RNA sequence: GGACUUUUACUUUGAAAAAAUUAGAGUGUUCAAAGCAGGCGUAUUGCUCGAAUAUAUUAGCAUGGAAUAAUAGAAUAGGACG
RNA sequence: GGAUAGUGGCCUACCAUGGUUUCAACGGGUAACGGGGAAUAAGGGUUCGAUUCCGGAGAGGGAGCCUGAGAAACGGCUACCACAUCCAAGGAAGGCAGCAGGCGCGCAAAUUACCCAAUCCUAAUUCAGGGAGGUAGUGACAAUAAAUAACGAUACAGGGCCCAUUCGGGUCUUGUAAUUGGAAUGAGUACAAUGUAAAUACCUUAACGAGGAACAAUUGGAGGGCAAGUCUGGUGCCAGCAGCCGCGGUAAUUCCAGCUCCAAUAGCGUAUAUUAAAGUUGUUGCAGUUAAAAAGCUCGUAGUUGAACUUUGGGCCCGGUUGGCCG
């Protein structure tokens, strides 16, 4: 068989310097867990309707069912 | 928007499809280095023709012309160190002359019949498919592989397959244990 | 010219071959196998001949 | 002499005296005037497909004799009317009337084949599957 | 010593030029289509060849040639040279 | 002069009557985006090029403009034209020739999947984003490699060169099997590792996986052109076959079939187009008395073409190239 490798000067400028794939190939770093693309891209579109926090809109929604 | 990975073809067929005489001179062609269909003929006799006119072309220049030179004697080196053109044939005269079993000579599987190894140019061809041949190191299962001079004194069985070393195959093994659960106890 | 002729019979041959099944047989070899028996076969052995040498003679002239 | 010019400024007529005479030549003729467009009843396509209205069977022209069993078509595209070949034998009770077919040419450049006349294409399916199929039992035509 | 064709055509040799494709050299992708890789060794901190070349017949530019074919010039001399 | 980033009839004012054309203007057609390029291989040519790169153009049709360095921008706006969605009937909103997907059209063209790991782009920017791109899926578009069996044993025929008087017979090697023998292998399937962003496949490899109803190859053809049956049964100018010639009316080598045989074979046939064959578009390179074709005749303009002659001969220098001979 026939690879490619490598050896980093100190485990730290590895960690650093290393795709983070490999990392968590090792165990070297953590697998996070995401919500998938379209998941992520529909939230972005989401929010792209809202102007400010919104935290201030839910405000106007909520005025206009309670009375 | 890549870029196009390229490729050719190989073969050709011949214009006049019913020759008996062609179709006749074909076959014995193809029992006599046990091949398995026209277009392994083909192939060759297509490759064949590339290098006349290569040549033929080259002998319509000037001799001590830069181009004649240089591609004249790259044509016949490529052609020597692979068994087609002969010691001293290493002219441009005879490479056109070259014919074709000239070629299909050099295969793999004639080749191991050429040395014991099959008897049977057909032995051979099934031995080679089936990993039980090795290039020097490297194991072959091409029948067409073209076996060049320096290369010809390494064409010997695999370190695996039963041929070579390292265990029976798995139908030999299947007997030993028939022999083995039943009479033995 | 007459163009409504008769439809009546179209089928008429095929639908009154009277049916008989293909008899078994053993396979034969498909590949290199097959070129390595016609080679043998055509010209190695050589069967039947005439001064032109015979494919496919039926039950010879005799 | 030989009749033509050959002046080494002669480029003009010669080039031209051609292109003029390219006309007697009749598959340049028909390439130019489109007329694979615009008479034919298929398109040009090597292809057509329409619904057979009748089954005509059209008696052969000397010195044979039968009858060679065909098919009007109203080709889907254009609805022009078009008569069609069913080949091999009683395969005309594979086709029905409305029943949508392809059908394709003869081979014969647009010319009609053999000794069926009017006759220029030929019946290659009916109802989406083959008539070779249909014929050699390998499949059924599709219930209506 | 540079510049130099009355005015052209023609022909030579070059320049400025794209890659992919084509032809074609190198290379054992296990063969091949391909790819443009690769190769050597102490393989415990290395070394090392490459990734060429041909082709464009229009026109333009530069240039060697002046055979062929056109073209200009002294005739009321309103000619040429200094 | 005005306008422009700026030249310019680009626009205006004034002034002239000019500009293009048988060396084809102008107009028409094009089932026309231009080119790199593709097919076809004696050559010369013929045909194609929507489409991986370059350039142009367009974003349902047109026009208009904002912002900005850059747009006459359309995943920007404004209007008309054509479509057309939501609705509490007041109103509001859309533009897939982006990616998937749907309808329609048709002979004719794939998943509403994963991902920024590579390639590379953007931004305030190593980080964010990217249906650019990459991955897998569908995929017999084309292309490459090339399994579907291999080797013995036995008994007959004998290729047996012989010995040799004779069913006598040396002895390999062809040919045959309702006769046997063990070896081999991956198609698969599958621990693992590898591969990957994660998968999947390929490469590698445990445990498995070959004896006929299997691991069973097909497609077309068998009168000529053209390779291969005058064998059998069926039909009787019917059904049907046949590019073309032709086959079929009772002994069909051509139909329907069985058997065998041929050809190409993981492919083979059909249709349309095109190219070679085509010296049947002919410059190379055809034809024209009678096969298709010399205008009744002459003049004549464009066009094509057009006698000969002007430094020829002699004499030298310089450094070159394949061959004489030889090592
Ligand atoms: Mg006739
Ligand atoms: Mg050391
Ligand atoms: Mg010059
Ligand atoms: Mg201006
Ligand atoms: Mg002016
Ligand atoms: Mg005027
Ligand atoms: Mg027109
Ligand atoms: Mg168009
Ligand atoms: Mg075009
Ligand atoms: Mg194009
Ligand atoms: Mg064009
Ligand atoms: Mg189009
Ligand atoms: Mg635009
Ligand atoms: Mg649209
Ligand atoms: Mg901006
Ligand atoms: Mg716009
Ligand atoms: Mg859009
Ligand atoms: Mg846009
Ligand atoms: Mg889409
Ligand atoms: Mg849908
Ligand atoms: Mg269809
Ligand atoms: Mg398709
Ligand atoms: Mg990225
Ligand atoms: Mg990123
Ligand atoms: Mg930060
Ligand atoms: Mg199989
Ligand atoms: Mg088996
Ligand atoms: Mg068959
Ligand atoms: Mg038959
Ligand atoms: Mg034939
Ligand atoms: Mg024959
Ligand atoms: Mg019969
Ligand atoms: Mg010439
Ligand atoms: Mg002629
Ligand atoms: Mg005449
Ligand atoms: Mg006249
Ligand atoms: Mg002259």
């Amino acid at each position: 068989s026939v690879g490619f490798g490598l050896v980093y000067n100190s485990v730290a400028e590895a960690k650093k310097f290393e795709p983070t794939y490999r990392l968590v190939r090792y165990g070297l770093a953590e697998k996070v867990e995401k919500a998938s693309r379209q998941q992520r891209k529909q939230k972005k579109n989401r929010d792209k309707k809202i102007f400010g926090t919104g935290k201030r809109l839910a405000k106007k929604v909520a005025r206009r069912n309670a009375d | 928007p890549r870029a196009p990975r390229t490729y050719s073809k190989t073969y050709s067929t011949p214009k006049r499809p019913y020759e008996s005489s062609r179709l006749d001179a074909e076959l014995k062609l193809a029992g006599e280095f046990g091949l398995k269909n026209k277009k392994e003929i083909y192939r060759i006799s297509f490759q064949l023709s590339k290098i006349r006119r290569a040549a033929r072309d080259l002998l319509t220049r000037d001799e001590k012309d830069p181009k004649r030179l240089f591609e004249g004697n790259a044509l016949i080196r490529r052609l020597v160190r692979v068994g087609v053109l002969s010691e001293d044939k290493k002219k441009l005269d005879y490479v056109l002359a070259l014919k074709v079993e000239d070629f299909l000579e050099r295969r793999l599987q004639t080749q191991v019949y050429k040395l014991g190894l099959a008897k049977s140019v057909h032995h051979a061809r099934v031995l080679i498919t089936q990993r039980h041949i090795a290039v020097g190191k490297q194991i072959v299962n091409i029948p067409s592989f073209m076996v060049r001079l320096d290369s010809e004194k390494h064409i010997d069985f695999a370190p695996t397959s039963p041929f070579g070393g390292a265990r029976p195959g798995r139908v030999a093994r299947r007997n030993a244990a028939r022999k083995a659960e039943a009479s033995g106890e | 010219a007459k163009v409504h002729g008769s439809l009546a019979r179209a089928g008429k041959v095929k639908s009154q071959t009277p049916k008989v099944e293909k008899t078994e047989k053993p396979k034969k070899p498909k590949g290199r196998a097959y070129k390595r028996l016609l080679y043998t076969r055509r010209f190695v052995n050589v069967t039947l001949v005439n001064g032109k040498r015979r494919m496919n003679p039926g039950p010879s002239v005799q | 002499g030989k009749g033509k010019p050959r002046g080494l400024n002669s480029a003009r007529k010669l080039r031209v005296h051609r292109r003029n005479n390219r006309w007697a030549e009749n598959n340049y003729k028909k390439r130019l005037l489109g007329t694979a467009f615009k008479s034919s009843p298929f398109g040009g396509s090597s292809h057509a497909k329409g619904i057979v209205l009748e089954k005509l069977g059209i008696e052969s022209k000397q010195p044979n004799s039968a009858i060679r069993k065909c098919v009007r078509v109203q080709l889907i595209k254009n609805g022009k009317k078009v008569t069609a070949f069913v080949p091999n034998d009683g395969c005309l009770n594979f086709v029905d009337e409305n029943d949508e077919v392809l059908l394709a040419g003869f081979g014969r450049k647009g010319k009609a084949k053999g000794d069926i006349p009017g006759v220029r294409f030929k019946v290659v399916k009916v109802s989406g599957v083959s008539l070779l199929a249909l014929w050699k039992e390998k499949k059924e035509k599709p219930r209506s």
